[PDB]
């Protein structure tokens, strides 16, 4: 997984 | 040198081995570039490639350089 711009928060692929 | 990583749970920084002495910071805006968008990515590297903005990476010859660009500074 990687992360958004938006946060730094983990997501998921 | 040191760089940031994003290749786990949550992001850290390690250190290159004889290898790579460059980070990169990979750009692009996810199914929602107005909500989410840019996807960020990170990871140590030896060169720096450059490719269309659909899909781009900023890479750096220095520490801690390639960081979230919404990183709370502090």
């Amino acid at each position: 997984w990687r992360y958004y711009e938006s946060s730094l928060e983990p997501y998921p692929d | 040198i040191v760089c940031h990583t994003t290749a786990t749970s949550p992001i850290s920084a390690v250190t290159c081995p004889p290898g790579e002495n460059l980070c990169y910071r990979k750009m692009w805006c996810d199914a929602f570039c107005s909500s989410r968008g840019k996807v960020v990515e990170l990871g140590c590297a030896a060169t720096c490639p450059s490719k269309k903005p659909y899909e781009e990476v900023t890479c750096c010859s220095t520490d801690k350089c390639n960081p979230h660009p919404k990183q709370r500074p502090g």
